[PDB]
């Protein structure tokens, strides 16, 4: 670009079309010759490579007249001697093709069926919708004056509909084609193309056509009909060869005719103004064009030059096209000439077919088919618009490895020289910088503060590089003198001056996962250096460690790209991240383990130190005073000697860079560091700043970490971004300076327990010898503490070892009371038992300050590694019950079971090695299984929430216009600002100070005070008086504050959870400031804490969802978890849930009892549950007789289990079972062709034994235990014929299958423990029809379930919507993740916006109304195709379709434009 | 509003439509057993008079399609009786501001 | 201690302006072909996600391909576009093809 060309023309819009067969006007070449070089290697003139088509090989063009340099190209065409058709749109002329009739040349449709449909689709392009449904309302061998009678009325309904809806400001001249109208034109479409599919003879003369038949996209047959329907047309009308592809024109082309009255309104999805003719020769291709000679270049490999990729299967259809023309000849004079010419029909448009697809024309058919023809070239991850027109390689960027400085700013990025000298920046001359501008030019390309080129006002270069001082001396003195042209006297010259310490750089860390990956640093070239070089403070927002990893750097190049990369990309505006609004910038490592020495109460320093450790971390040179000079303070020891504290450098440092004409901060914080590590009565746990100055408590990460309410979050609130980034840097050089005057070092004595403590260990160790001994002796039910080599035990443990169930409950037991051995020898010995301790001792201080470490990397260095546990379990054991070749077998020992006793610092024994080895294995394996999970769940948010925005009236839109939410998260609050919203004794300690920076003097002349106020005092007392009634009992005479009152405009127009906290906090506190000058102050404050029209608050809840869901990525610490539960609701919109569940609150006066009672109720019961054994005699001889017997368990134990009486088994056994069996049996049959002793029944069993033998087939005995209810018994006898039968293994497989009791949809039902008061059942499955009558033991008005689609499809479109933000909150609270509710109340929003519940896929994205974000999505082509057919308008609107034309984007800085108000009339 | 108990004949389910200023509305009556609008997932669905349905489009400046849509049959659509074009307001009790005031149109 | 054999050397490049493609005349790859830097498609969603308008149209237009290329407000066509070739004495100016009719078409 340059800005010294303005371009006053722009685009607007795109239309979609078809070129018809006028490509003669355009292209006058008509390329023929299918040779495309000769001898000599000159271009033929009619071949590809003519010369008419752009310049080539060093010729001047013969059209454009000009060499390579300068001509566009020109398209060439080629004559087809046929109407071959288009592969785009053959699947469309199929349609209809076998849709009209041969006979009436109308569609085999009744003409006012399609008069209805063409008079609904004329409605639908305007956008008035229920008028298109209010005309099925009208109604009336039916003669023919009625149905143009109804066709008069029809159409008269239309005609006064649009005319009243155009009167009226509800459509334009143009259609008002939105979301919702293109979702009722696509199901009318996809309705009117299935009622004209199966309709079997033309309804307006009665004869039918014959059917047709195709191949893979090549032929077209007419196939032949059987006898009893040719009569029938011969009857009435009289009162599988191929077809030439030139008669389905002629066909198609006589229906087009008599069908333009429908087809006028199924390809213009908005108005066809130019009412121009629907021809059915736009399906066919008379003519091909060929692209110009620059989009045709030759490729080359190596050195090799080839021909290109295009050209090769170009001209195949270019000998084609001749081998059809001498065959032609042959017809010209006059069997076997026709088998010729209809080879080449074929070929003719299998060739043509090549040309525009490589799957639709298959051809030879050998694999890995080449020249993938120009659609393959749009379609694939890479294709066209993804890597080339979304993501581009662009000029003036550099990358380099990084590498760490805590000498430069933590805004600034250090470059090198070999960068530096390279990158340019466009500078005009002008009259201010024309002193800087010389010495650049004088400079030239090799000194650093230079210059490398210089434009002159006719837009020339000249480069600096071969020149000598004289010479650029000469040019540098020549920059303001204006050239005496009147072209030109606008313009002035460009000095390309190198990249100085005044630049901006956008850099990157590679994987850009969320925006703050992508910031804005100030440049500092550094000599001498040969990487980039960035400070601490800056790798926690890049995921940045030094240690080979990569960023980019991007220089921008005009002051509108420098003044956002300053203004709104910069470093300091991405202090809080926008996922939970944390802070995420902050020292690090040798920084926090200074601050605990420094703030400490033993430092103590005198003045020639306390002054130098000013003076080393602020220069008043370089900017960093808000003063110009240094002050100090008094010392805190006057008398002895004259000596200043390490908390009191604190203090100075931030006197000396924060604005002296405000307060100081007043903040009541923690540490991480408890009281107890510093003596008796200490309180340097207890953080206080008072009037700026750290009375108390040391500083941690907690405090200048990246961490929330510490000193550098506050100072981030009350002074701004600017000087909580220079507190940063300031302090980062304070403690890197600290630590070279008094180091820090970690050594072998502070891993050394002391000799009493290391006696600690010993006892409490010793104490473990037994544990897994009396942990196995808990699991197999052994008492009075059997020993170990107790053969009755190691039956036991064996039969434990064969079940993975039985060994996850040994493992489990045998885990706790091994992890309690392990917390007592951290507990006794880890603070209290170490040789040295806290101040002086490195590794417990690097544990406690957050510096790096945890406890648990301490106590395994000191103490003992512990439990070794291998994926919830416990050590993996062989087939011979050991769990290595050392260990006897089934040792129940804790240590054979992988309980390390041994410690980092005194080794450890080769068994326990070998176990430690084991799990140190299993969190790579995890790695190993985790290659893409999230990549492509953030792109199908992306690409749906990419034009989603904030506008000027607070609601919530996409891009083309349509509302998502009428405020932002129902508050309209950015949640980078709302972090000391609700602290109000934060802000009621720094009123003085936050009132100043929201300064109120100035402030309200602009904002009404008092019409919000009112409002919300009359709803908040009207909530108050109906507090107590129920949601739907709720009155609705006052609507919400927000709903009503702007918040940017009115004062106190607030949130109504905002106003209950202040106005809770208000009353519960009695404390120069009121209560009503602390509402003004917080209700302004609210005013200043709002979200900004143009925010592109889509994209943030997309990357505030992608960016967490990396870490989101790991094993079992049921129901689905993490990324795949993710991918069942954000993506595929499932309505099969993999765990469907169901949550049932139950009341409160009914008990445990009963509730264990009642899920009994409901949990299926399955007849194999109730059955201990079935004993099967066969016997043959006399029929083979299969007597079948059941033992059931005791009828007091299914009874108390699976509350199942014993007169259910008789109805279940006698009614389903046997039912089951003999299908089972006969099935088997039909493959095969291809104690106690009792007697004495009494009449009814009797009775019941023969209703039996009625309603079977092959049982012939029955009987039941009906007093006990403990065995059955039934005799079955089948034929002699049949041989061995498995009777067992039939009446498993049929056990397994019976229920006794079911009610559908539903396995199990559960009573977990109450979590948080919510007696609750879960159920494995979701029916709601019948939990509603349990309504005597479950609240039925709260039940909750996960399966989204299942409470659309019961309670409606809201309730699903409050499913889908507590599912996706589910997904992140499991791993202590935490996203705002902003972002989730977005992406449900989006998700119903059409009453459904959509997806972000492609299924979702169908009804949308920007194409190009559909084409540059997915399947390319395929969206192309539905946009051409319906004449599509894309608005460019969309930020995927203003890219594509290189329009501005419409979010952030481009909704809205700038106009200079000029002052002469 | 026609309650009824199994099944309605398809035969004498065109007879819906039938009457152009009238509607009919069917319910089975295993459908109606629990009011689901006193869930506590349902908020307060409010149908809008054609006065404020005209204040609304007026305030944020839209077309009737660019809101977003409740569909026909939803069951609380079904439960209001609600017209194609009828705007309902919800109000929803959101998780970061309270009470918050939400619209939908029935198409 | 050991020093490991893998280095920095072939990792660092920086490119001002430089070769393009003749398809696309968009910067080439290359770490020796002197070739630039890839703003995919997730910086494409960041840049818009900081609302900065300008830095996506630096990035993405304005220091890439940008052609000023000229349309015809009739047809509204890139392609069929010409700069005719004049007399030597006159000047050419830029016209359309296909809303160009031949001079061959006189009609009274």
């Amino acid at each position: 670009m340059d800005i010294s060309k303005p371009v006053g023309s722009e685009i607007t819009s795109v239309d979609f079309g078809i070129l018809t067969a006028k490509i003669r006007n355009l292209s006058a070449k008509q390329i023929t010759n299918p040779t495309v070089l000769d001898n000599l290697g000159h271009p033929v003139s009619g071949g590809l490579y003519d010369l008419a088509l752009g310049a080539f090989l060093r010729n001047l063009c013969s059209t454009c007249g000009l060499d390579e340099k300068f001509c566009p190209g020109h398209q060439g065409h080629i004559e087809l001697p046929v109407p071959c058709y288009n592969p785009l749109f053959f699947n469309q002329l199929y349609i209809y093709l076998r849709a009209s009739c041969l006979f009436c040349h109308h569609f085999r449709l009744k003409s006012v069926e399609v008069h209805r449909y063409a008079c609904k689709l004329r409605l639908l392009q305007y956008g008035l919708i229920d008028e298109s449904y209010k005309l099925d309302e009208i109604t009336l061998d039916i003669s023919s004056t009625l149905l143009n009678e109804l066709k008069s009325k029809r159409s008269e309904y239309v005609d006064m509909a649009i005319a009243k809806a155009l009167s009226d400001g509800r459509t334009t001249e143009r259609g008002s084609f939105t979301a919702t109208v293109n979702d009722e034109r696509k199901k009318l479409v996809h309705e009117f193309h299935k009622k004209l599919l199966s309709r079997g003879k033309c309804d307006n003369c009665g004869m039918f056509s014959p059917k047709f038949r195709k191949d893979g996209f090549t032929k077209i047959f007419e196939t032949a009909l059987n006898e009893k329907q040719i009569t029938n047309n011969r009857v009435k009308g009289f009162i599988s060869t191929y077809i030439l592809s030139t008669e389905v024109k002629n066909i198609l082309d006589t229906v087009f005719r008599k069908e333009q009255c429908v087809l006028q309104y199924v390809f213009h999805s908005r108005p066809n103004l130019s009412r121009k003719l629907v021809k059915a020769d736009s399906f066919f291709m008379d003519v091909l064009v060929v692209p110009p000679t620059r989009f045709r270049l030759p490729s080359k490999l190596g050195e090799e030059v080839h021909e290109n990729s295009q050209n090769q299967l170009l001209s195949k259809v270019l000998t084609t096209s001749l081998l059809i023309r001498d065959l032609n000849d042959d017809l010209s004079k006059l069997r076997v000439i026709f088998s010729r010419l209809m080879n080449a029909f074929v070929t003719i448009q299998n060739d043509v077919n090549a040309f525009i697809d490589s799957t639709k024309a298959q051809g030879r058919t050998s694999g890995k088919v080449p020249i993938p023809g120009v659609k393959q070239a749009l379609e694939k991850k890479e294709g066209l618009f993804r890597k080339h027109m979304m993501g581009k390689r662009v000029n003036y960027a550099a990358r380099s490895v990084i590498s760490p400085d805590p000498n430069i700013e933590t805004n600034e990025i250090g470059v090198p020289p070999v960068f530096a000298v390279k990158l340019t920046y466009p500078e005009p001359v002008t009259a201010y910088n024309i002193a800087e501008l010389r010495q650049a030019v004088i400079n030239g390309p090799d000194k650093w503060p230079g210059a490398t080129q210089i434009q002159n006002e006719d837009g020339s270069l000249v480069s600096l590089i071969g020149m000598s001082v004289e010479q650029r001396k000469a040019l540098a003195n020549q920059l303001l003198t204006p050239s005496s042209n009147v072209s030109t006297h606008t313009l002035n010259k460009k000095v390309y001056r190198h990249i100085k310490n005044r630049d901006v750089v956008l850099m990157n860390r590679q994987p850009t996962l969320h925006k703050a990956s992508m910031m804005g640093h100030k440049v500092r070239v550094l000599p001498n250096e040969k990487t980039l070089r960035l400070h601490y403070a800056n790798t926690g927002a890049y995921n940045a460690d030094f240690d080979g990893d990569e960023m980019n750097m991007h220089f921008p190049q005009n002051e509108n790209a420098r003044a956002e990369a300053l203004n709104l990309a910069n470093t300091d505006s991405q202090y809080l991240t926008p996922t939970s609004g944390s802070p995420v910038r902050g020292l690090i490592q040798d920084h926090i383990s200074a601050g605990v020495w420094l703030t400490s109460k033993d430092s103590f320093f005198t003045r020639e130190q306390y002054q130098q450790y000013i003076y080393g971390c602020i220069r008043p040179e370089d900017g960093h005073t808000t003063r110009s000079k240094i002050v100090t303070l008094p010392p805190t020891i006057f008398k002895p000697y004259p000596l200043w504290t390490g908390k009191q450098i604190i203090t100075t440092v931030l006197l000396n860079v924060t604005p002296p004409d405000m307060p100081g901060i007043n903040l009541i914080s923690k540490n991480k560091i408890k009281n107890e590590y510093w003596g008796k009565g200490s309180l340097e746990n207890e953080v206080l700043f008072k009037d700026g100055a750290l009375l108390c408590g040391i500083l941690d990460k907690s405090q200048y970490g990246a961490s929330k309410y510490g000193i550098v979050h506050s100072l981030h609130e009350v002074y701004g971004p600017e000087v909580a980034a220079k507190v940063l840097s300031v302090l980062g050089r304070l403690f890197t300076n600290y630590i070279t005057a008094t180091a820090f070092t970690c050594g072998m004595d502070d891993l050394r327990l002391t000799a009493e403590g290391n006696k600690w260990r010993t006892d409490i160790l010793k104490t473990s010898v037994d544990t897994g001994r009396e942990a196995a002796a808990e699991v197999t039910n052994l008492d009075k503490d059997t020993p170990a080599d107790d053969p009755e035990l190691l039956k036991r443990l064996q039969e434990i070892l064969r079940d993975n169930n039985k060994s996850g409950i040994l493992d489990a037991v045998t885990s706790s009371k091994v992890n309690a051995i392990t917390s007592q020898v951290v507990s006794k010995c880890v603070p209290d038992g170490t040789m040295k301790k806290f101040p002086c001792n490195s590794m417990q201080a690097m544990a406690l300050s957050g510096a790096k470490g945890s406890n648990v990397n301490v106590s395994q260095i000191m103490c003992l590694l512990g439990q070794q546990a291998l994926e919830g379990r416990r050590v993996p054991v062989m087939v011979s019950g050991k769990t290595l070749p050392s260990f006897k077998p089934y040792e129940t020992d804790a240590m054979a079971g992988g309980y390390v006793k041994g410690r980092f610092y005194s080794g450890i024994k080769p068994q326990e090695y070998y176990f430690h080895c084991m799990a140190g294995r299993e969190g790579l394996i995890d790695t190993a299984v985790k290659t893409s999970r999230s990549g492509y769940l953030q792109r199908c948010l992306t690409k749906q929430l990419e034009g989603v925005h904030v506008s000027y009236d607070n609601s919530i839109r996409d891009a083309d216009g349509t509302l998502v939410q009428f405020m932002y998260g129902g508050d309209a609050i950015d949640i980078t600002k709302e972090s000391h919203m609700t602290q109000f004794e934060f802000c009621l300690d720094n009123y003085y100070a936050l009132l100043k920076k929201y300064n109120p003097s100035a402030l309200i002349e602009h904002l009404d005070v008092e019409s919000a106020l009112k409002y919300s005092k009359k709803t908040l007392k009207y909530r108050k008086k109906h507090s107590k009634e129920p949601h739907y009992k709720q009155s609705v005479k006052y609507d919400p504050v927000l709903a009503k009152y702007n918040p940017a405009k009115y004062l106190g127009s607030v949130s109504e959870n905002f106003q209950d906290k202040l106005e809770s906090f208000l009353d519960k506190n009695s404390k120069g400031v009121n209560e009503k000058k602390f509402r003004a102050l917080m209700q302004l404050k609210y005013m200043r804490s709002l979200i900004n029209p143009g925010e592109a608050v889509g994209i943030i809840a997309s990357q505030s969802v992608g960016e967490p869901s990396t870490q989101m990525t790991l094993n079992t610490f049921n129901v689905t978890l993490g990324i795949p539960r993710l991918r069942e609701i954000v993506m595929t919109a499932s309505a099969a849930i993999k765990t469907p569940q169901m949550t049932l609150p139950i009341w409160n006066d009914v008990s445990d009892e009963q509730a264990d009672t009642f899920c009994k109720s409901i949990s299926k019961v399955l007849l194999s549950e109730v059955i201990d054994k079935v004993i099967v005699t066969e016997t043959t001889g006399t029929a083979r007789s299969y007597v079948i017997h059941m033992r059931f368990f005791d009828n007091n134990e299914y009874s108390e289990e699976y509350d199942v009486s014993k007169e259910e088994l008789q109805n279940v056994i006698s009614n389903q079972f046997i039912h089951l069996l003999e299908a089972a049996i006969v099935k088997e049959i039909k493959k095969q062709k291809r104690v106690e002793a009792n007697n004495n029944m009494n009449k009814v069993q009797r009775d019941r034994q023969s209703a039996i033998i009625s309603h079977h087939r092959f049982i012939t005995k029955y009987n039941f235990d009906d007093e006990s209810g403990k065995w059955c018994e039934f005799k079955l006898e089948l034929a002699a014929d049949t041989e061995k039968l498995l009777m067992v293994n039939i009446v498993e497989e049929i056990c397994r299958k019976s229920i006794i009791r079911q009610i559908p949809h539903i396995d199990r039902c559960v009573h977990p423990e109450p979590e948080n008061g919510k007696r609750v059942l879960v159920t494995e499955g979701v029916n709601f029809q019948a939990m509603w009558d349990q309504e005597a033991f479950i609240d039925v008005d709260g039940i909750t379930s996960n399966d989204v689609a299942a409470v659309l499809k019961t309670y409606g479109v809201e309730a699903a919507r409050n499913t889908i933000v507590n599912e996706i909150n589910n997904v992140f609270s499991r791993y202590a993740i935490s996203v705002s509710f902003r972002h989730l109340d977005l992406i449900a929003d989006m998700m119903t916006r059409q009453g459904t519940y959509l997806a972000f896929n492609r299924q979702g994205m169908e009804t949308s109304t920007s194409s190009f974000m559909k084409m540059s999505y997915e399947t390319t082509c395929q969206f192309l195709t539905k946009a051409v057919l319906d004449n599509e308008r894309e608005q460019l609107d969309s930020p995927s379709a203003r890219i594509v034309v290189g329009k501005l984007n419409n979010v952030g800085t481009g909704s809205f434009d700038v106009l200079a108000k000029v002052p002469n009339a | 509003i026609f309650v009824y108990q199994n099944n309605i004949t398809p035969s004498a389910m065109k007879l819906v439509p039938s009457i152009p200023p009238a509607t009919i509305e069917t319910f089975n009556e295993a459908a109606l057993v629990v009011n689901i609008t006193h869930h506590e997932l349902v908020p307060k669905h409010i149908r809008l008079s054609s006065d404020e349905k005209r204040e609304l489009l007026k305030r944020y400046r839209l077309k009737e399609s660019q809101l977003p849509r409740i569909q026909r049959a939803d069951p609380v659509a079904l439960y209001l009786g609600l017209k194609r074009g009828e705007v309902v307001k919800i109000i929803r009790k959101s998780e970061t501001s309270g009470r918050y005031a939400s619209y939908r149109i029935c198409m | 201690y050991q020093r490991l054999r893998h280095m920095v050397n072939d990792k660092f490049q920086v490119r001002s302006t430089g070769p393009v493609n003749s398809l696309t005349m968009q910067p080439v790859k290359g770490r020796k072909r002197h070739g630039g830097i890839r703003v995919g498609e997730m910086e494409r969603d960041a840049l818009i996600g900081h609302g900065t308008s300008f830095l996506l149209q630096d990035r993405l237009l304005n220091s890439s391909d940008y052609t000023q290329a000229s349309v015809c407000r009739e047809c509204g066509s890139i392609l069929t576009t010409q700069q005719s070739v004049p007399r030597i004495g006159s000047i050419s100016t830029v016209c359309c093809r296909r809303c160009s009719m031949r001079f061959e078409d006189a009609k009274k």
